[PDB]
């Protein structure tokens, strides 16, 4: 296995982010918006770069 | 019970083979066994303590498992594991200790504590594994009604006994004949004395004998036998048999004559050695009989002749002796010896927690008292209690 | 360090489980571990020796892995393997020895040699496994900070000390009162003597006491306590305290009266035994106090009365004594004992290679000197050095 | 031979790791090994016994394999297994014993019995496995002709010897000078006596020396050396050298002066200690030489002066002594010691079955006789026989 | 000189603020500073000692950055870090000691050791920070 072959854009956040796979992606964008999710969440999702 | 065992070898072979780095495929077979446990446990509640100064700590189970995955182990993996182990350690300790104090006249061979009684339950048996620890090894072989066996360096078979027997005495205690000895642990020292130096004895020879009856049979014993009893080779002032006065013993030592050691089993001579000093083997015996003589020297230089007059006062007391030490032996029953910490562990846990004297063991787990009246109940309880101490020492020393 | 350990259990469980005729699958889990090693190694080069008479040999690695398609090994398989093992053996030996000689005051608990310092490197951690060897087991538990613990037979806790203390003396040394003793290894013998046989003493009783302070706490100790000190039961000519003259000791032995042994910990009595001879347990102590008395016999036969006149000269010197032997015990610190070869291994390697005296250990690794001033630095260095000796003995004896 | 070994570790690791509960996965690697055996055996036929009082027994093989199926183990699984093990146990016992009795001069190293000779056959080699049992470990390394080594507590290197040597004597035996000693097991006690208290000796000092030649080299020895020989500190009446009369020994003990212990190897001093009492290390030696002196006290209180007149009769005999004990050591040759049961096992099996005296071993496997004339043949036979005893003790104690 | 200072407050505020547990954003501003260092270093070789009984030790730099990721710092993260710190500690110690023994008359306020003289170099100034000690 290899990962580049699964690269995906973490639509949100400042440091050009390319997360694991589609599902990984979805989830992020999803939660990002469920307003009742600790400020730490967006943060983590955010800055966490490949 | 056997259950208990596992719990440990599980943790040991665990706190041992699970380190930052090692390759997974070394623990694959292990990891499994582990998890299997957590499962069987989770959903169970326990309670230990309640006696004397022993705290009553309560326990519950609810744990996640372990990724099986990863070629090698990363530090993080360990720490999340060690955290789970430490709860089991601190657990078992409390479990052992709780069953290491209770005694039962009836079935002193069965589980006692609310903690363990629950373990012998069937639903827990799914955890047994790797019974190679010498003690459990023998616990099984016995439960199946078979031939047991242990190993001991300088076993502790002789209850302390230090005394004498005057075969010829008189009020003044100026012309005595008899023996004095010290039986303790794995050693026997015995001296035969004759104040008259066999002056009026047939063939000028005085016969002596010392018999020691073991409370348990010893097999495969390697024994050191030496002439002389150093312990009884010096001047002493001793209390009389009735305690009313004191006598004087002023020994002069001669070589024991016609030494014969017999190791008997049920009255039968199994091994016999005639004047053989050094290392001898006694393969199976429940009794030791030491026979030796004092023979008045037929030829004496002036200095010697002067010590042994034809008439009293007898001022130099002719003495012959023997020393016998059991270096190692095998016994079918547990015993204290000079290397194993079992007796000390059991005695120490009871002392530390101020455990009250019970119906089986003598106060303070006193060895002499225990071995002197080594009843079946004391032995079954001792074995249970020694086996638990050995399970505990695999993790906690 | 732990690294090091593996290297061996690898080889042992190797030179052991790898023989002409065993089914592959009995080593599948093993084989792997092995190879894994070779890999991590190959390429890196090492330097050992470079001190005293120790040779500086250079080791380099260039090896092919092991089998994978086998079903019960063929002789040929072994030999091609054994050839590779022998280079590692001869290696480790040189590695151990090189780190078994260096000492360091500041940080004498860490790796010293260029050889080992390189091993603690991260890129090697990938090897560690099966940490069941009692010593390494305790090495880890200490790095995390927890309850360590070792097992010893006839521990060597008492620095050699053979002396006396005259509580009553005079120039002629014809009416002395005091004690003499021998503390050595795991044994203590002490005698109390009173030339006057307590003729003018209150209640005709002379009190004696002997205190021994251990340099390390011993727990779980199984101890033999016997009345009398045979070592001090015979006539002696001794040097006076000031070395200016010699006195005469002519003992006659009486039973020690009101014997009381106390095992104290930080000034507190943990265990106390009153006149109990035989086997006793001392569960945790850093001090032993033996108190005993000489009581003038209230009733004496003529022969006895003659030894103890109302006026000098006092020609027979009343003596009472005790003998105490620690058969086994547990200590949180490494110690020499009567069974383990660690001290002897370390001392022997240093002697054979003419290793110069260093800043930590006393000349010749002298045990008495070491235990007398058992500083934290000496203990950390001793433990490091003992653990290495134990790793070495798994392969080279 | 190695074959034999396996047979056991197979059973042990079997009667141990196989129980009502555990997961298959923990024994998968094991189960296999086992079956593999049954196969190789089945079809073959054996014969054991036939010598002395040893019963003759024939054995055949025709057994089913093992269910390599289940996820866990059900009680029923065990019992159907244990039944098969018990036949092998009762077998091996008979196999060991049968080869533990036969001796042989020419080739006293290789197998003897019809039972074992058949095992060394090639077709069975398909069974070797896990040789971590200290003894077999060394059995192999010796085949490949390499550096072996065992571990011993209170080894048994000194054949019993208790005697004296009068360097100055006369018919009346009233002014003797010489030494007396006891060499036995791992201990030496030697005393030097001078009835004249060096009154006419140069520098008023009498030199003494005691040399003991070991039959095998001991390495890594931890030794206790103490001043005084308690065994020779009391009054004795001894037989004269020619047995024609008896002399009187009335010792008074002084500290040994200028004590020097040398541990030599092939005439070379390997270790030397000057007046160092307590624990000392002797790293490699085949000889011990103890030199010590009696120095007449230059200053004496009246009581002392009275013991040592300028002219005979000499009534108090000045004596100095030493005690040396080898606590532990390593030897390249098998030896009896204070912990191992090998000698006792071999001696016991031979005694129980009334095995006739053979051409190699002394009657009764007498240790003193054996170690006194420890020929290569006796050692090879002893090692074979000790290794078998150790294989047997893994299952039968 | 000032350079030197940083090296430490870096490590302290490091061996201190970096531990199994802490949430992400409490090291963000820090982490950075750190890496920045490793970079500037790697490639340059050093030398300490050479005087009296001071061992002449050689130092080399070639360490990987960091896994600027994981949320609530996992144990594993630390250990892989601590291993890198310990080389710098044992380093600085040797650096300090080496410059803590040399004296110079004419100009005695300036740096002496081959170790430090090299630090005052411009290419290193990229490190200085938090001068509150
Ligand atoms: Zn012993």
């Amino acid at each position: 296995l290899l990962l580049k072959d699964m690269a995906v854009e973490n639509k949100n956040s400042r440091d050009a982010g390319k997360v694991v796979d589609s599902e990984t992606a979805a989830i992020c964008d999803a939660i990002f918006q469920d307003e009742e999710t600790e400020g730490v969440v967006r943060r983590f999702i955010a800055e966490m770069r490949q | 019970m056997d259950v208990l065992y596992s719990l440990s070898k599980t943790l040991k072979d665990a706190r041992d083979k699970i380190v930052e780095g090692t390759l997974y495929s070394n623990v694959s077979d292990l990891i499994q066994q582990f998890n299997q446990m957590i499962i069987t446990m989770n959903g169970n509640e326990f309670q230990t303590g309640g006696i004397g100064n022993l705290p009553i700590r309560n326990w519950n189970f609810d744990f996640g498992l372990l990724g099986t995955t990863l070629l090698n182990l990363d530090a993080n993996y360990v720490e999340t594991a060690r955290n789970t182990i430490d709860y089991f350690v601190d657990f078992v300790d409390n479990v052992c200790m709780d069953e290491m104090v209770r005694e039962s006249q009836r079935n002193g061979i069965a589980p006692q504590s609310d903690s363990l009684r629950k373990l012998s339950g069937i639903k827990f048996k799914r955890i047994n594994f790797d019974n190679s620890s010498e003690y459990i090894e023998n616990w099984n072989l016995q439960n199946r009604r078979q031939r047991t066996g242990f190993t001991f360096h300088k076993p502790n078979i002789f209850p302390y006994s230090a005394s004498f027997t005057l075969n010829r005495s008189q009020p003044a205690h100026d012309n005595l004949m008899g023996t004095m000895w010290l039986n303790a642990g794995s050693e026997i020292q015995v001296a035969g004395f004759d104040y008259s130096c066999a002056i009026n004895a047939p063939a000028n020879i005085q016969q002596f004998e010392h018999i020691v009856q073991l409370r348990r049979v010893l097999t495969t014993a390697t024994i050191t036998l030496l002439p002389d009893a150093e312990r009884f080779s010096f001047p002493r002032v001793i209390n009389s048999a009735d305690g009313a006065t004191t006598w004087y013993f002023n020994p002069v030592i001669l070589r024991p004559n016609n030494v014969e050691v017999e190791f008997l089993l049920n009255g039968q001579i199994i091994n016999t050695y005639q004047a053989r000093f050094g290392t001898i083997i006694a393969r199976n015996f429940d009794t030791i009989r030491l026979s030796f003589q004092l023979m008045r020297p037929p030829n004496m230089t002036p200095a010697v002749a002067a010590l042994f007059p034809n008439a009293q006062p007898f001022e130099h007391h002719a003495t012959v002796g023997l020393t016998l030490r059991i270096e190692s032996a095998v016994c079918e029953s547990v015993l204290a010896d000079a290397s194993k910490t079992m007796l000390a562990n059991v005695t120490s846990v009871r002392q530390e927690y101020a455990i009250p004297v019970g119906p089986v063991f003598p106060p303070g787990m006193n060895w002499t008292d225990l071995i002197t009246n080594y009843s079946p109940s004391r032995e079954d309880n001792l074995q249970r209690v020694f086996t638990v101490a050995s399970i505990r020492s695999m993790l906690v020393k």
